[PDB]
């Protein structure tokens, strides 16, 4: 909805459609009729601590499939992808 | 196995309101999804009025304000779509469809043609386009069924109730001058089964309760 | 507010040829476009969603690109199976709207229509009034003239056009002419004769009915 592709580069530690990330891997953490609807951490390999709250956004897709209430009608992720997906293209799995 | 299916009126005046039914024959209805209404006018885009999720929600696209309505009964699968005060522009080919969050429509249902007038519904007439044997090309003729004086536009047209479907025209209606539509359906069939393989015709008025078998034989 | 173009619109093409078709959002943000194909007469099927991926289902020959609003609905080889109305969409707001409509109609050879006329039915004298019916059918460059014969006379004003969309077999189309008399001066006439003329059609085809054998 708005220009935030000034964080791409953010390696280490709203109204909008999607939240791109794709360059972000390591974490330590110390009407509501158009929402958010993808999180892109595609590239997510060791979150430390899981400290996964995030819930209810009420168009979240593919975060009930993602192995560490947000989105009931989702898509399938990619047969190739097995079912371990942020997206719903190849290039949007994970690796845990 | 999801699929969905619409039922209403035919016509509506612009004094009434114009009700339609979507039901989910699939039996896929959850606490899960959007299901949504949209609009086709005759040679037009697609509007698309709104939708009602699990919880249910008010009337949505700003421009259909006050007039679309969605309802939700939980017991037989029915979603009503009211629109109130039609103006005489609804004169369109109606969807019920299913939604998401990235692939927004799924379905589509099969949708139902409403028009918007103040005339009454005329039922369809129909008349054997029958062949002859000095217009045939050759070893292929056609046969047809011409329907006419009916001015609810939805009319389905079968030939041995869905036997055949290859080779079979099915002309849009045109609209004559009072008021009415008609169409013709032909067929193109072989020379030699015009007289061995009997062809009737299936002619469905959903707005009436008009159902023709009407058989084409050549002229005597 | 929102908007919504296609480009190619009506878009000619052969069979086993790429054909890309141009849409755009007018809006900075639809990353999640989609693709639909309407057959005529049909609800509209799914084809792709979020810009590249595929439905299931869908053959991969159809494929989508585009990142920011100038989107691409490519199709590798076209087939006659593909004559639809092939329509865009957007999320990222309340209303989601679709494109105004690419008609993708293919660009096949030439074909000269075949010719049928059908007189008036005995059951409509009793209805009074009487319709003669012209049939092309199977040409494809949708352009042709019908005219109505009369005792090798031309009127106008009482013949009604309509022509169906290029089916799917063989890319090709047909039309119907109608021709509405009144049982007065339906009777007082011998000869009702079709012409008709296409670009595939060296002379004229002319389809005539007398009465006597009716």
């Amino acid at each position: 909805n708005a220009d935030l592709s000034f964080l791409q580069w953010i390696r280490e530690v709203n109204e909008f459609s999607t939240l791109p990330l794709p360059n972000l891997r390591v974490v330590r953490g110390t009407n509501s009729s158009h929402a958010l609807r993808q999180l892109r951490l595609t590239q997510l390999t060791e979150i430390l601590s899981g400290g996964v709250y995030i819930e209810k956004n009420d168009k979240l897709c593919h975060m009930d499939t993602i192995d560490w209430d947000n989105g009931r009608s989702c898509p399938p992720c990619h047969e190739v992808c097995k079912g371990r997906c942020w997206g719903p293209g190849s290039e949007d799995c994970q690796t845990l | 196995q999801v699929q969905l299916q619409e039922s209403g009126p035919g016509l509506v005046k612009p004094s009434e309101t114009l009700s339609l039914t979507c039901t989910v024959s699939g039996y896929s209805i959850t606490s899960a999804y959007y299901w949504n209404w949209i609009r086709q006018p005759f040679g037009k885009g697609l509007e698309w009025m709104g939708y009602i999720s699990y919880d249910g929600r008010n009337n949505f696209n700003p421009s259909l304000k006050n007039r679309v309505t969605i309802s939700r009964d939980t017991s037989k699968n029915q979603f009503s779509l009211k629109l109130s005060s039609v103006t005489a522009a609804d004169t369109a080919v109606y969807y019920c469809a299913r939604d998401g969050d990235y692939d927004a429509f799924d379905y589509w249902g099969q949708g139902t043609t409403v028009t918007v007038s103040s005339a009454s519904t005329k039922g369809p007439s129909v008349f054997p386009l029958a062949p002859s044997s000095k217009s045939t090309s050759g070893g292929t003729a056609a046969l047809g069924c011409l329907v006419k004086d009916y001015f609810p536009e939805p009319v389905t047209v079968s030939w041995n109730s869905g036997a055949l479907t290859s080779g079979v025209h099915t002309f849009p209606a045109v609209l004559q001058s009072s008021g009415l539509y008609s169409l013709s359906s032909v067929v193109t069939v072989p020379s030699s089964s015009l007289g061995t393989q009997t062809y009737i015709c299936n002619v469905n008025h959903k707005p009436s309760n008009t159902k023709v078998d009407k058989k084409v034989e050549p002229k005597s | 507010d929102i908007q919504m173009t296609q480009s190619p619109s009506s878009l000619s093409a052969s069979v086993g040829d790429r054909v890309t078709i141009t849409c755009r959002a007018s809006q900075d943000i639809s990353n999640y476009l989609n693709w639909y194909q309407q057959k005529p007469g049909k609800a509209p099927k799914l084809l792709i969603y979020y810009t590249s991926i595929l439905h299931s289902g869908v053959p991969s020959r159809f494929s989508g690109s585009g990142s920011g609003t100038d989107y691409t609905f490519t199709i590798s080889s076209l087939q006659p199976e593909d004559i639809a109305t092939y329509f865009c969409q957007q999320g990222d707001t309340l209303p989601p709207t679709f494109g105004g409509g690419t008609k993708l109609e293919i660009k096949r050879t030439v074909a000269a229509p075949s010719v049928f006329i059908f007189p008036p039915s005995d059951e409509q004298l009793k209805s009074g009034t009487a319709s003669v019916v012209c049939l092309l059918n199977n040409f494809y460059p949708r352009e042709a003239k019908v005219q109505w014969k009369v005792d090798n006379a031309l009127q106008s004003g009482n013949s009604q056009e309509s022509v169906t969309e290029q089916d799917s077999k063989d890319s090709t189309y047909s039309l119907s002419s109608t021709l509405t008399l009144s049982k007065a001066d339906y009777e007082k006439h011998k000869v009702y004769a079709c012409e008709v003329t296409h670009q595939g059609l060296s002379s004229p085809v002319t389809k005539s009915f007398n009465r006597g054998e009716c």
